[PDB]
C-alpha cells in the first residue's frame, strides 16, 4: 500500500 | 485508553468513570470569556443573511478576529488563547449558532494551524502562530486531490528538490478545500521521493507550510454547497511553488504522522457542536407545539410530539455526555491516543444530528418547510455533518479496524461497577454484560476470520456499532452518576434519560452481536452481497415491472 | 377490505395473493401512451431551470397540455383518458422526472378535480370537467386554513345563503393551497347553517365549485418552499363569494363525505412515484459506483455501498408491489373501501423515500452535497413526501384507529398458505405467525384499554408500524409468487429480494409485538411520557451542563 | 368534536 491510504482506516492487518 | 480495551472484555473503570470535573476557578473563567461571544451570536449575527448571501460579511469576520476566535486553541506565548479541550467544545456550542461560521472556524483550528502546533519547530511557531491566531492569516488543510481516471485516496502531488538544495518545487492539485479563497498558509502533503542506504527511489509523505506569496498558488471559484453557502470551498492548484526547505513540517518524509495527528486530534467536538443545536431546536419547537391548538389540544399533548421531544433530549444527552468525557481524556497529562473515541462521537453526533433535525422539522409540518423558518436552513446544514471531518462509513471501519489490530495483538501475545449510583444499577448491569459479549464476540471474530476481517466491511460495521452504543452507555451512566453524587439541579430528569438511552442501547446491542454469529438465522450479508452484485454488474434495477407478461 | 380483517388475525386471500394481472391488449395501449410521454420528460423538461427559476415555463406546461396529463383519470366521455388506477401509477413512475410537476399534476388530478367526478352531478361534469382535463383550466383543493388563536383542524369558513334563495355567499380564507395562483376551479369546503325539524343553528361542512369568475377571491403571493420550487402554493381567501346553489357537490350539509372521499382516495400511486424515482438513483449512483476507484478498487466492491444498493432495491422492490397491489384492488368492480392500504403505500413510501435518498447522496460523499448533481435537488425535493397528503405520524392513528373500528364492532357482536410458491415457504410462515400474534394483540389491546384508545398514541404507532409491515411481506410474496409461476426474466433476484425484506419485517414485528404487553420491560412510554412532560412545561431542554457543578 | 376533525382520523369509537 502507499502508506496513504492508511489515513482513512488501518490497512494490511498484522495478526 | 478505554475503547482499545473494550474490545478485550474489559471496562477500565479507572479513566471513564469519576466524570472529568472542572474547578471553579476554569468556569468562572469560561464564563467570563463567555458573554462578549454569546451575546454577539445571538445578535450581531444574522444566520439567514450569511446563507442568503452565500458570503460572511467583514464585519461579522472582523468581529470574530477581534474576539480572539481564531486562535482558540493556540498557546498564549503565541498569541493564542491556550483554551483546553473541554473549554474549546464548551465555545463550540455558541459558535454553532451559524454553521457556515462553525465550518470557517473548525476548519482553521482543528485542521488548519493544528499542523504547526503538533509538528512545528519552535522557530516556525514564533513566525506563522502569532498572525494565524490574531485572525490577520487564515490556515487550510490540503490533502484530498481530484479523482480523475485514479485512485481517490492515493497522493500524486509532487515536490522536487531543486538543484542548489535551497527549496523543494511543489506540483500538484488539491480539491474540497475549506476556506481555500481566504487562507494564506497551506499545510500541503507531497510526495517526494527520498533516497537511502538502499539505493531506492522510494517516495514518502511529506507536509509543508506553503504561503500563498510563494507563488504559483492558484485557486477556482467556490463551490454551490447545499447548506453552508457562508463558507468558502475551493480546489487550490500548486503550480511551481518554490517551498523554502525549512518549511517542512518535522522531518521529509515525516509527512503521513502529521496528516494522521491532525486528522485524528480534530472530531472530539462536534458531539457538543451539535447538541447545542439540538438544545436550540427543543426551545424554538417546544414553543411552537405549546402556543398551538390542534383537536382542542395543545400539540404538546399529543403522544406522537412528546416522543420526538423525549428523542431529542436523549440524544442532546448522550452527545454532551460523549463529547465531555473524551474532551476529558484528552486533558490528562501526557498524550493519550483516544482517536477512537473522537470517530465514534462524530458518527453517533451527526446521524442524531440527521434524524432529530428532519423529525423537529417534521414537528411544524409544513410551516417549517418554507424559507421563512429558521429549520430548512438547519436541515440543508447538518447534512454535511455525515460528510464533513471524514465520511461516517469511513469511520466505521476506522474504529472496528483499529480495535481489531489491538485486540489481535492482545490475543496473539497471549496465544504464544460500583462508581455508579445504586439507582442506576439496572443499567450498568446491561453494560457489563454487553461490554463481556463484545469481548467474546471480537475474539470469535478474530479467531474464524483473521487476517481477512479486513474485507469484511459489514461485520466491522457492526462491531462499530456495538463500540458505539457501549461508549454511550458508558458515558451517560458517568454523568448521571457525578449528577447524583453532586446532587445537581433536576438529576431524576437526567436519571431517566440516562436509564432509557441505556435501555434501547442494551436491546440494539444485543441484537447486533445475535447477527455476529455463524448460526444466525437473522444475519442477512450473504443475501445482500448477491443482491447487490447483481445490481452492480448490471448497473441498473434488475426486477422486472409488475406489469410485464411473460407469454 | 383486506387491512380491516388482519387486525382479526385472518388473512383474506383470493384478493390479494393472486397479484392483478393486466390483460395484453391494456399493456399495449399503455405502452404507446407512454412511449411520447416518456421521450418528451426524459427531454423536453429541465429540472434544474425549474428548480433554479422556480417557475415551470409555459412551453412545458402546454406541452403537458397536449399530452393530455391534466385528464388522465378523467372519463372518456368529459374529454379525459379514463385510465385506471393501474395505468395511472404505471404513468405517475414516468411523471416523478421533475417532482414539480408530480405535484401540480396530482394536486389537480388527484384532489383538485376528484370532487367533481366523485359527487359532482351528470349536468356539473359535464360543464366542468371537459375543460378540466383539456388543461384549460386547473383545480385546486381548499380544506385547510390558517389557524391562528384558533384550532388547526376546525373550519371557521362560513356560507350564508342568500335573502332571495339564489346564491351562497361565502366568507373565509384558506392556506397550504396547492395551485393557487393558477386554479380557476376550486373545491372549498365551508360551514353552512341548516334547519331541521329539532328547529335547531346546527351548522354542517358543504363542499362548493367556486369559479375566479365568480368575484371576492384573492390569492397572495407564493410560497418559498425548500425543494418544489416549481409548484405554487399560495393561500386563497374568499371575500363575499357569490356561488350559485346548483354550485354544490353532493347536498347541502353533506360535505363531509366529500371531503373523506376526495382525501382517502388516492396516494397509493405515490408508492410508485417514488419508486419511478429510487430506481433512477440506482441508475446513477452505480454509474458513479463502478467507474470511481479507491484503495485501488471500484467503489462498488466495499460492501458498505453494496449494502445501500441492496437496501434500495428491496426498497423500491416492496413500494412497487405495494402500489400495484393496491391498485390492483381498486380497480375491482363496484366501490370497494380501501383507504388504510392507501395511507399504508403514503407512509412507507415516503420513510423510504427520505432515507434512499439520503443514503443515495451519501454514497457520492462531498460531490453529491453541491448544486452540481442532481442528488441535492432530489434530497430537497423528497422531504415534502412526509408532508404531502397527509403527515405522516397523522396518517398511523388513521390506519390504526380506522382498523380498531372494525375490530371493536366485531369483537362486540362476538361476544353479544398453498398460494404461495415452494420456493417461498421460509416467508409465508413467518407472514402467517406474525398475522396470528397482530390479531391476538388486537384483541388484548381492545380488551384492555377499550375507547380510552385514542390517548394512547403510543401503542397506536406500534399497531400501525406492524400492520404496514404485514402489508408489504404480503405484496412481495404476491408478486413474487406470480413471477416464479409465469417465469419472467431473472425472477431469482425477485425472490432474494422478498426473502429478504419478509425476514427483516418479520423481526421488526417481532420486537414491536413485545412492547405491546402489560408485563413489557422493555417498553419506554412510561418514562417518555414523563421526560418530555418536564421538557414540554418547562419548553426548553432541563439537563444542567456537565461542567455544572453546585455548592 | 367538529365532524371536519374526523378527516384526519376518527376521534369517537363506537364500542
Amino acid at each position: 500500500t502507499p502508506e496513504e491510504w492508511n489515513l482513512y482506516y488501518p490497512m494490511q492487518l498484522d495478526l | 485508553a478505554f475503547a482499545k480495551e473494550l474490545f478485550l472484555g474489559k471496562i477500565k473503570k479507572k479513566e471513564v468513570f469519576p466524570f472529568p470535573e472542572v474547578s471553579q476557578d476554569e468556569l468562572n473563567e469560561i464564563n467570563q470569556f463567555l458573554g462578549p461571544v454569546e451575546k454577539f451570536f445571538t445578535e450581531e449575527v444574522d444566520s439567514r443573511k450569511i446563507d442568503q448571501e452565500g458570503k460572511i460579511p467583514d464585519e461579522t469576520l472582523e468581529k470574530l478576529k477581534s474576539l480572539g476566535l481564531f486562535g482558540l486553541q493556540v498557546p498564549e506565548e503565541y498569541g493564542g488563547l491556550g483554551f483546553s479541550n473541554t473549554m474549546y467544545s464548551r465555545l463550540g456550542e455558541i459558535i454553532s449558532m451559524d454553521g457556515s461560521i462553525t465550518v470557517t472556524l473548525a476548519a482553521h483550528q482543528a485542521i488548519g494551524l493544528k499542523g504547526i502546533i503538533l509538528a512545528g519547530t519552535e522557530e516556525q511557531k514564533a513566525k506563522y502562530l502569532p498572525k494565524l491566531a490574531s485572525g490577520e492569516h487564515i490556515a487550510a488543510f490540503c490533502l484530498t486531490e481530484p479523482a480523475s481516471g485514479s485512485d481517490a485516496a492515493s497522493i500524486r502531488s509532487r515536490a522536487t528538490l531543486s538543484e542548489d538544495k535551497k527549496h523543494y518545487i511543489l506540483n500538484g492539485s488539491k480539491v474540497w478545500i475549506t476556506n481555500g479563497g481566504l487562507a494564506n498558509i497551506f499545510t500541503v502533503f507531497a510526495k517526494t521521493e527520498v533516497v537511502d542506504s538502499d539505493g531506492s527511489v522510494k517516495d514518502k509523505i511529506t507536509a509543508f507550510i506553503v504561503e500563498r506569496d510563494f507563488g504559483g498558488v492558484t485557486n477556482g471559484k467556490p463551490e454551490d454547497k447545499l447548506g453552508i453557502r457562508g463558507s468558502n470551498t475551493c480546489e487550490v492548484h500548486f503550480e511551481n511553488t518554490k517551498i523554502p526547505v525549512e518549511n517542512i513540517l518535522g522531518e521529509v518524509g515525516d509527512g503521513f504522522k502529521v496528516a494522521m495527528n491532525i486528522l485524528n486530534s480534530g472530531r472530539f467536538s462536534m458531539g457538543s457542536v451539535v447538541a447545542g443545536l439540538l438544545k436550540r431546536l427543543i426551545e424554538m419547537t417546544a414553543e411552537y407545539a405549546c402556543t398551538r391548538k390542534q383537536f382542542n389540544k395543545r400539540l404538546s399533548e399529543f403522544g406522537l410530539i412528546q416522543e420526538k421531544f423525549a428523542l431529542m433530549a436523549q440524544k442532546a444527552y448522550v452527545m454532551e455526555s460523549m463529547t465531555y468525557l473524551t474532551a476529558g481524556m484528552l486533558d490528562q497529562p501526557g498524550f493519550p491516543d483516544c482517536s477512537i473515541e473522537a470517530a465514534m462521537v462524530k458518527v453517533f453526533s451527526s446521524e442524531a444530528a440527521w434524524q432529530c433535525v428532519s423529525e423537529a422539522l417534521q414537528i411544524l409540518g409544513g410551516l417549517g418547510y418554507t424559507r421563512d423558518y429558521p429549520y430548512e436552513r438547519i436541515l440543508r446544514d447538518t447534512r454535511i455533518l455525515l460528510i464533513f471531518e471524514g465520511t461516517n462509513e469511513i469511520l466505521r471501519m476506522y474504529i472496528a479496524l483499529t480495535g481489531l489490530q489491538h485486540a489481535g495483538r492482545i490475543l496473539t501475545t497471549r496465544i504464544h461497577h460500583g462508581v455508579v449510583h445504586p439507582s442506576l444499577a439496572d443499567s450498568a448491569n446491561k453494560f457489563e454484560e454487553n461490554t463481556y459479549c463484545f469481548g467474546r464476540t471480537v475474539e470469535t471474530l478474530l479467531l474464524r476470520f483473521g487476517k481477512t476481517i479486513m474485507e469484511e466491511q459489514l461485520v466491522l460495521k457492526r462491531v462499530a456499532n456495538i463500540l458505539i452504543n457501549l461508549y454511550g452507555m458508558t458515558a451517560v451512566l458517568s454523568r448521571a452518576s457525578r449528577s447524583i453524587r453532586i446532587g445537581l439541579r433536576n438529576h431524576d430528569h437526567e436519571v431517566l434519560l440516562a436509564n432509557t438511552f441505556c435501555v434501547e442501547a442494551y436491546l440494539q446491542n444485543l441484537f447486533s452481536l445475535s447477527q455476529l454469529d455463524k448460526y444466525a438465522p437473522e444475519n442477512l450479508d450473504e443475501q445482500i452481497k448477491k443482491v447487490s452484485q447483481q445490481i452492480l454488474e448490471k448497473r441498473a434495477y434488475i426486477c422486472a415491472h409488475p406489469l410485464d407478461r411473460t407469454c
